[PDB]
């Protein structure tokens, strides 16, 4: 849940892939959730899968933002109703 | 109008006209980046006096009309003064008002920051014994008011100042006392890097 | 149906005594401790916060010991919530009986309404009874001081000497002993303080969770003058009992 | 036909404790973390506000509301529970002194006011207590600025300094250090910020923070200027800009 | 047809440099019959007194209804009660009822305990609030006391001087009203004791 | 937890209430009844089941009238209907009385609407187990609505409750498929006999007896009334032609 | 008691004396007749001065409920109609009679309220015992586009008249003008053309002039 | 009719024909003796298509007039919109029960794209009544010669106007309780339309 | 015991489970909805599921003008949604006659989701099952998306979705919102709006309408409406003959 965690493992991730210059993990982790070591991974291969969709052979920034949008909705739980809180 | 005719006295390095511009002058976040546009025009001069002036008459003026946003303009402005070089007696001038004027307001955070920084100031101007003395002062009142984001900071330049007094053992020892302090918060990565 | 919910508040056991009212008489052992204790002299009521820390307010803080009349006070054991409404219906009603008589009403007299409006919710209407017990001082005309005390059951009987809330048998002993029929108003606040400090769960006695009520009468005849211990007398009489 | 519901919903369990009361307190630790602290000149009431969708508008939402132009509250249990009880607590606040007396209450007597009603609550059959957990704040002429908390048993507390909600327990034990005698309300207001820095696990700004002060009478927000026995209200509102100008203060 | 000046009464209040000075008729007369010297027409409400004047029952009914109220608020806010707050509840108190209202003419006077400023004011039958900072006085006679009170009362008086112009203020016009008189008792309110004097008067 | 369909208020874990599902399972074992929105006006029909011979024939019926414009022809528990509308006819009659002008077909429909959901809402009430095919005539036109015990109400164009509800409907669907520019009441009442005849096949272990009504402009004025005479018969034998 | 009320431009003004009056008698000299409802709108009461008071705490209170309730400033539409209920339901027994003035964003307003219920609106509007001397000066100099000062003037010269010509109207002048733009501000004994003079002899009396029955102390704290 | 209430009286009338009806009052409110507000309207809008008019005491009138709002609100947002008929009934309704308290006279009048423009008038007791034209207040108690020959069928605006204008004048000379301004309103199906007359041209005939 | 599921009672997880059980019943007739705010009016656009042929596509409807100003849409079961229109007609005729000019859009939210919270409280009385979506133009504030809930929490919303694919649209208008940093459309026209939230509404469901399918409420200064089924042609045709 450390910003400073997400921050070193996204990094680490994204120094092997293809991250496009004008792209930034911190717009990405701008949010504190409960995200594992695993998903934050499969979420940047998901975020490879979409631009490989659109032909692109260098992930953007604006599927690094739907790629969360997907791999990591809610845990459910409680969220869904603002009452409780 | 006024705003960008003193930016334009600065393009063609005239603003010696845009400080009188400044002087002149939702209005209240105009005054407030007027004050930080005319204390950025004092370091680009560089006139040490000038700034020693400056803040505190400034800090006299921002309690008149929007009294909130003064902690935010004097760190601005003291963080300022590090640019410009060969300060080291003006600035601990205008931190010593700076630290007056906060006992007169009871403002205990800002007064402990502030020590703080005329610490490093006296370090750098390599008044050992001095130093030691405030951060010996900082240190009993960081310690029982249980502020480690600051302990960190204070306990790095208690070691600094050991080391530069080469009696080492001491320097180690507070280097290991800021280590403890350090790892059980969210240190910035300025402060573990140093 | 609006009957599976029912919980049958006022039934008979098979045995034959009510059950709200038997776990109502437990609630109040888990509150904190009150004592009371009658001297010839005076009434002192005292008893030991719950839950205390050090941003306990306790400048202007009485939840123990409440004032219904000018020379009638209480002490409350139990929910401080349930209580409340008890405290202003009292109040009402000690009002009333100075509206219609125009004297001062007697301690009977409250102790009997607040009695009467506890058991009409042990009784009738379905709902939980009230889970707090009273400590009643008072002085007057008719029998002098009078030391009553309240239950969830709304009986009440008189007590020389008497201790409701946590440990209330430890305290009970320990003042038995203790009692006489001659102390002072003094001999009176030291032994309550001694069994305090014997039967309190912490180390030390601190002047923040203790709450003094007592029932002087000197020069002034017929009227007692009420004075609820503040902190700064409060940690006077601790040097004095020996406990600081 | 009516309510067939006449009977207490709440009722003694054998070990002693209330179950719905103990119920609620459970419902109250969870939930928005707020706090508030009084100091020598003023007391400030902080919380945040948690934006469940992006797309909502905190601003319609109020976190934080006025009971009386003196007296503040602050909740930190389920939103449309407080809005009644806030609701409920404004009109039998008029009703008891504006009505009877011609002025507004003190806080001593409006907490008790307030507590009567989620006490009859719990008593009063076929309703469920008040998920909520209560911060008032205010100032009187003569017993001064105090600061009440209110638990969904009905019982009320005075403190010094307080917080609820999921942080409650860190930011409880962290408050004594912070906190003596002597206080200034810029100097209590650096205090709440400060505290309330790692209980807030979203977004940090002016628009993400709800924040009151009680202070001087100030006349500017009184709204009308020729009696000098009235000088305003004392409780005001930061708004987002106002609270990001002490957010870099830090 | 007017069964407030059935049982007549009057009353008077003065102000002073931290003194109050009210003063009241001990003569209680039912129509054209005089009954009783006794009846005081003042009560002590903690350190704010209270007069009524007009019908005896309406008058001994509000005295124990405001006891109540006072006993009430001293009892919730473990102190005594603000005569600044005490005027607003008993014009708030009287607006109970309208078609059977109290007849009666009550003022009430105190002092500030935060303040110590002087405070007094006056009411009505049906409870119209009537603030002034010179002297306000009410009862069947009042029109006797107004120009009196009038011609006497200079401002910022010496509080002992207080007492003796208010006693001209009131024995003169006293004996102009045929239900008044038996004598008088005046009250000095003071932030440290109650003046509590009595006045000498023809029996007639 | 159990339980789930004791209780009428409680809602169960995928959010469907429990009782109101048991009272339209209770609807469904009644006597069929359609609706047909003919262009100028309504034409009810019912199939009360002629038990036993001692029943008596043509006097006992189950086309209520409301007011004047106003039918109600139910099916299921057939008394929770007749309170119904009973209630519906008090409704009716204050708003003639105090707005003096015969209330609209939705007006109504709302008020029904109203009612029977206030039965679904409590726990010390059983929700109504009565579906209606209640319509007629008004100002603006002809409406015709089905009610069911949920509180649902549609205006539709034609509509059945009974045994013979799923017959009735492919009925019904094939004869707006063949008429799409609209319906005269004349051949609507023919066509509403064979409907009701197709769709009594399923009960024809029993004997039936068939009764309709029809509120229209065009004849009736805005009045509802029964079909007596020869009008009757003409429908029967033509529907009965077909078999 | 003489009560007017103008409308200008950008806002509106009403004024009022400071003479309480119960009859042939004179209780008061220097009251406070200006009623507030909230910060923006104000109330002065005529008629019977015993129902003016009560109501208008009524109606204030319930009014800073409702905009408490709305979360935004309270509107002059909303407490006339208010007030037009409250007099209505006790059917005519209630002699208050008040005149309503206020501002909000849809813009200024100002009515009458009579005692059984009846409601005008109008530019200019005097209502109570002592409202005709004034209204009839107001009707003569009334003139389309007034300003603040003008407006105040026309106020003062009216309330002059009234005070002037009227037995129960007089002493002090109380003005209350409402600015949209800026902040409502209230003018306390704005105009004094009655001022007591000094007596020609001093009635003090000397010390001991008035013989005392009995001395006695009671006491007050415990 | 109470003793020292306001009142109205005045005249209103309102007439109908082709396009519409015309409805016609005045703007003086004579209390008693005195006239309080002489700028004052006696035209109420219950609906946008429907308007009444108000005769009587002032409180009542006003009181029957926003209750007949509500009601009419209601049925607007529930049920449908409204008609004279429904407006005349609610009135009715309205004044029955109290006539003891309430006693007022009220005039309805309103368009519709169907039944064109009718004219519903309340009389004291509270019946209802559908005329082409209708008179009521103190004032209109001489006006009762003049309308009556001068009324006809299915006329046009300019001749509505020019009646309502010639009959008001002699209500306005004739009793001084009537004066002030002629307010007019017109229903029609492009819309309503609000004309007021001025004293000083009505009466230059 | 095991009672706590069935009634509105607090849970060892400090829950209510009744209302979250509320929740999942709004969810029933699985209609998708949303309602953008342009910068001077509103339009909110909701699918319009006609089931059988029999019903008639003018009376079904899940949009009800409250009042000449505000109008509201609301998803979930019909009965409790016409129940809560009723309500909510009722009580802004309430608030306009008391306090005499028309209410905005935030007071009647916060008044019915009290009515909700009271239902909650109330043991005997069950929660509402509906969502309902306020929506109007406040001439004080400006235009407004008000959206309450079962429970009672409302809040404003500069753009509203719901349905069972809430969550998809949601993300859909979030990345134009996040883009753009407004928080209002920029479009002035009402036409414009409306087929900006279509487009959006189409992509998001992926689905494409034709004149039955969709129904839209559009409140301009001063006045709402409901758009007939040629004016969501001509708004179709537009968007085609455009991209």
């Amino acid at each position: 849940r450390d910003r400073r965690e997400r921050r070193l493992i996204f990094g680490t991730i994204a120094s092997k892939m293809s991250l496009a210059p004008e792209a930034d993990l911190d717009s990405l982790i701008i949010r504190n959730d409960s995200l594992s070591g695993a998903v934050i991974a499969a979420i940047m291969q998901e975020a490879g899968l979409r631009a490989v969709r659109k032909n692109r052979y260098v992930i953007l920034q604006s599927d690094l933002e739907e790629a969360y949008a997907t791999q990591v909705k809610t845990d459910n739980t409680v969220d869904k109703f603002d009452f409780y809180k | 109008s006024k705003l960008e005719e003193a930016r334009r006295l600065v393009n063609e390095k005239q603003y010696n006209e845009a400080e009188q511009v400044y002087l002149s002058l939702k209005r209240r976040n105009e005054q407030e980046t007027s004050i930080l546009e005319l204390g950025q025009l004092y370091v680009t001069m560089g006139a040490k006096d000038k700034l020693r002036e400056f803040i505190p008459h400034s800090t006299e003026y921002m309690m008149q009309f929007a009294k909130s946003k003064t902690v935010k303009v004097l760190k601005t402005l003291i963080e300022k003064f590090e640019q410009v070089p060969d300060s080291l007696d003006d600035q601990i001038f205008v931190c010593e008002k700076s630290i007056e004027f906060a006992k007169r307001e009871k403002r205990v955070f800002l007064k402990h920051s502030l020590s703080i920084k005329l610490a490093t100031l006296h370090y750098q101007k390599k008044q050992y014994k001095d130093s030691l003395a405030l951060i010996n002062d900082l240190l009993r009142e960081f310690k029982k008011l249980d502020d480690k984001p600051s302990l960190v900071d204070v306990h790095l330049l208690e070691s600094k100042v050991y080391h530069k007094l080469r009696n080492l053992a001491k320097s180690k020892a507070s280097l290991t006392a800021a280590r403890t302090a350090a790892n059980s918060i969210y240190c910035p990565t300025q402060t573990v890097a140093e | 149906g609006s009957r599976r919910y029912d919980s049958r508040t006022t039934i008979f056991s098979p045995e034959g005594r009510l059950y709200q009212v038997e776990y109502a008489l437990e609630s109040i052992s888990h509150a904190g401790t009150a004592i009371g204790i009658m001297a010839s002299d005076g009434i002192v009521l005292a008893a030991e916060r719950k839950v205390t820390s050090t941003l306990l307010e306790q400048d202007t803080s009485t939840e123990k010991l409440y004032k219904l009349n000018d020379k009638i006070a209480v002490a409350v054991a139990g929910l401080t919530a349930d209580a409340e409404i008890l405290i202003n219906t009292a109040r009402i009603h000690a009002q009333n009986y100075l509206k219609t008589y125009n004297e001062d009403i007697p301690v009977e007299i409250l102790v009997r309404r607040l009695s009467d409006i506890k058991q009409g919710y042990t009784q009738h209407g379905g709902l939980r009874p009230f889970g707090v017990s009273f400590i009643y001082a008072g002085y007057d005309d008719r029998y002098g001081y009078q030391l009553y005390t309240s239950n969830p059951s709304g009986n009440y009987t008189g007590w020389k000497a008497i201790s409701v809330g946590a440990n209330t048998s430890a305290a009970q002993t320990l003042l038995q002993m203790d009692y006489k029929d001659d102390m002072k108003v003094d001999d009176a606040i030291e032994l309550a303080l001694k069994t305090l400090s014997k039967t309190t769960d912490s180390s030390a006695l601190t002047y923040d969770r203790l709450e003094f009520a007592t029932i002087r009468k000197g020069a002034n005849d017929g009227e007692v003058y009420q004075k609820i211990f503040k902190p700064q007398e409060i940690k006077d009489i601790l040097v004095k009992t020996g406990i600081t | 036909m009516t309510d067939r519901y006449s009977f207490s919903l709440t009722t003694f369990s054998p070990s002693g404790k209330l179950g719905q009361i103990d119920y609620a307190l459970t419902a109250v630790k969870q939930g928005v973390t707020s706090l508030g602290i009084k100091a020598t000149n003023g007391v400030v009431i902080a919380t945040e506000k948690k934006s469940s969708s992006p797309l909502a508008m905190s601003e319609t939402l109020s976190k934080v509301s006025l009971l009386t132009p003196d007296i503040g509250a602050v909740y930190s249990g389920m939103g449309p529970d407080y809005r009644v009880l806030v609701d409920k607590s404004r009109k039998v606040a008029h009703t008891s002194y504006k009505r009877i007396y011609g002025e507004y209450p003190p806080t001593k007597l409006l907490v008790s006011e307030v507590a009567k009603i989620m006490q009859e609550a719990t008593q009063s059959g076929g309703v469920r207590p008040f998920g909520v957990s209560l911060l008032i704040a205010g100032h009187d002429e003569f017993n001064g600025f105090s600061l009440y908390q209110v638990d969904p048993s009905g019982s009320y507390f005075p403190w010094k300094a307080t917080a609820i909600g999921k942080g409650s327990v860190a930011a409880k034990t962290f408050l004594e250090k912070r906190w003596n005698d002597e206080l200034e309300l810029e100097d209590a207001i650096h205090i709440a910020l400060l505290t309330l820095k790692e209980s807030v696990e979203g977004e940090f700004n002016g628009d993400t923070i709800e924040l009151a002060i009680i202070g001087d009478e100030n006349p500017d927000l009184l709204g009308y200027t020729g009696i000098p026995t009235d000088k305003g209200p004392r409780f005001r509102k930061l708004t987002s800009q106002e609270i990001n100008d002490r957010l870099e203060a830090l | 047809s007017d069964p407030s000046s059935i049982n007549g009464g009057i009353v008077v209040a003065m102000t002073g440099k931290d003194c109050v000075a009210i003063a009241c008729d001990l003569r209680l007369g039912s129509q054209s019959l005089g009954v009783s010297n006794k009846f005081e027409k003042i009560f002590h409400y903690g350190h704010v007194f209270l007069g009524i004047t007009g019908l005896a029952t309406d008058v001994t009914t509000l005295n124990e209804m405001f006891r109540y109220k006072t006993n009430l608020y001293k009892l919730k806010e473990e102190r005594a009660i603000e005569p600044e707050t005490f005027t607003q509840l008993v014009s708030s108190s009287l607006y109970e009822r309208r078609f059977g209202p109290y007849f009666v003419g009550p003022v009430v006077a105190g002092i500030n305990s935060k303040s110590g400023k002087p405070f007094i004011a006056g009411f009505d039958l049906i409870g119209c609030i009537d603030e002034a900072k010179d002297f306000i006085v009410s009862g069947t006679a009042s029109d006797q006391l107004f120009g009196m009170c009038e011609s006497l009362y200079e401002p910022n008086l010496e509080p002992e001087d207080l007492f003796e112009t208010i006693s001209q203020a009131l024995l003169n016009a006293a004996d102009r009203d045929a239900l008044s008189g038996w004598g008088a008792v005046v009250y000095i309110i003071k932030k440290d004791e109650v003046v509590k004097r009595y006045l000498k008067m023809r029996q007639d | 937890g159990t339980g789930y369909d004791l209780s009428n208020s409680v809602f169960s874990p995928d959010g469907r209430n429990f009782q109101v599902e048991y009272a339209v399972k209770a609807v469904e074992n009644g006597t069929t009844s359609i609706g047909i929105k003919c262009n100028d006006g309504v034409v009810f029909a019912v199939e009360k089941l002629i038990t036993s011979k001692l029943l008596v024939p043509q006097k006992n019926v189950k086309i209520q009238v409301v007011d004047r414009h106003i039918g109600c022809v139910y099916s299921g528990l057939i008394p929770d209907g007749r309170h119904l509308v009973n209630r519906g006819r008090e409704e009716a009659a204050s708003f003639k009385k105090l707005y003096k002008t015969p209330i609209p077909i939705p007006a109504f429909a709302d008020r029904l609407g109203q009612y029977v959901q206030a039965h679904t809402l409590y726990n010390s009430v059983r929700p109504f187990g009565v579906s209606t095919i209640f319509g007629g005539v008004d100002k603006n036109g002809a409406h015709l609505y089905m009610l069911e015990p949920s509180g649902s109400y549609w205006g539709y164009k034609g509509a059945a409750t009974g045994k013979g509800r799923q017959s009735a409907k492919a009925e019904l669907e094939k004869l707006v498929d063949h008429h799409p520019e609209g319906l005269s009441a004349r051949e609507a009442v023919k066509q509403a006999a064979k409907i009701i005849y197709l769709a009594h096949e399923d009960n024809k272990e029993k004997d039936f007896e068939l009764e309709i009504s029809w509120c229209s402009l065009s004849e009736t004025n805005g009045l509802h009334k029964f079909v007596k005479g020869d009008l009757l018969q003409e429908a029967i034998d033509f529907a009965q032609k077909e078999i | 008691t003489t009560i007017v009320g103008v409308k200008f431009n950008n806002g509106v003004v009403i004024a009022a004396d400071t003479r309480s009056t119960q009859g042939p008698i004179v209780a008061d000299k220097n009251c406070a007749k200006l009623h507030r409802i909230s910060p923006k709108i104000w109330c002065a009461g005529a008629g019977t001065a015993a129902d003016t008071e009560a109501v208008t705490q009524l109606i204030g209170s319930n009014i800073e409920l409702h905009s408490l309730y709305t979360s935004r400033e309270p509107r002059v539409v909303s407490a006339l109609q208010m007030l037009k209920q409250h007099l209505f339901k006790y059917q005519g027994h209630i002699g208050a009679y008040l005149i309503v003035a206020g501002v909000d964003p849809t813009g200024s307003h100002l009515f009458s309220i009579h005692a059984h219920g009846s409601t005008d609106v109008g530019y200019y509007l005097s209502l109570g015992s002592g409202s005709l001397a004034a209204m009839a000066v107001l009707e003569s100099h009334w003139k389309q586009d007034l300003t603040k000062e003008e407006a105040i003037k026309l106020a003062s010269d009216a309330i002059q008249a009234g005070i002037w010509n009227d037995l129960g109207s007089g002493s002090n002048v109380d003005v209350c003008v409402m600015e949209i733009g800026k902040d409502a501000e209230y003018l306390r004994n704005y105009l004094t053309p009655n001022v007591r003079e000094e007596k020609q002899k001093s009635y003090k009396f000397p010390r001991g002039t008035t013989a005392v029955l009995k001395e006695s102390i009671v006491n007050i704290c415990d | 009719l109470k003793k020292g209430e306001v009142s109205l009286g005045t005249s209103i009338m309102a007439v109908t024909f082709k396009d519409g009806v015309i409805l016609g009052a005045d703007s003086r409110t004579t209390t008693g003796a005195y006239i309080a507000n002489r700028v004052t309207d006696k035209l109420t809008r219950v609906h946008d298509k429907i308007w009444c008019c108000r005769s009587g005491s002032a409180a009542d009138t006003q009181a029957i007039a926003d209750i007949v709002q509500y009601h009419l609100e209601l049925y607007t947002s529930q049920y449908g919109t409204p008609s004279t008929e429904t407006a005349a009934s609610v009135f009715k309704e309205l004044c029955y029960e109290n006539k003891d308290n309430l006693t007022a006279g009220i005039i309805v009048a309103g368009y519709d794209d169907k039944n064109k423009g009718e004219v519903y008038t309340i009389p004291l007791g509270g019946s209802v009544h559908k005329l082409p034209y209708a008179i009521a207040g103190s004032g209109s108690t001489f006006i009762y010669g003049y309308c009556d020959k001068n009324f006809r069928e299915n006329m046009s605006k300019e001749e509505t106007v020019d009646f309502i204008k010639h009959s008001l004048s002699q209500a306005i000379k004739w009793d001084g309780s009537s004066g002030g301004v002629i307010r007019m309103v017109v229903l029609t199906a492009a819309g309503v339309e609000r004309l007021i007359f001025y004293p000083d041209e009505y009466e230059q005939l | 015991a095991g009672y706590d599921r069935h009634i509105t009672i607090f849970s060892p997880e400090g829950r209510l489970y009744q209302v979250e059980y509320a929740f999942k019943a709004t969810n029933q007739t699985n209609i998708n909805s949303l309602a953008v705010r342009g910068k001077d009016c509103t339009v909110v656009i909701s699918q319009k599921k006609v089931p059988d042929k029999l019903l008639d596509p003018t009376t079904v409807s899940y949009i009800f003008c409250i009042s000449r100003t505000i109008g509201m849409v609301v998803n979930g079961p019909i009965p409790d949604a016409r129940n809560a229109a009723l309500r909510a007609k009722a009580e802004a005729a309430e608030f306009r006659y008391k306090y005499g000019y028309d209410m905005p859009c935030d007071v009647l939210a916060k008044r019915m989701a009290n009515l909700s919270q009271i239902y909650t409280q109330r043991a005997y009385m069950r929660p509402l099952g509906v969502i309902l979506t306020f929506v109007s133009v406040d001439e004080e504030l400006g235009p407004s998306i008000y959206k309450t809930d079962p429970a009672g929490y409302y809040v404003g919303y500069k753009a509203t979705a719901t349905g069972p694919k809430q969550q998809e649209i949601t993300t859909n208008l979030e990345n134009h919102f996040k883009k753009s940093k407004i928080d209002h459309i920029n479009e002035e026209s009402w036409e414009k709006v409306v087929e900006f939230a279509i487009t959006h509404m189409i992509d998001a469901l992926g689905t494409e309408f034709s004149k039955n399918d969709l129904e839209v409420g559009v409140a301009t200064k001063d006045k709402f409406f409901t758009l007939s089924a040629e004016n969501i042609e001509e708004r179709l045709v537009a968007i085609a003959e455009q991209d």
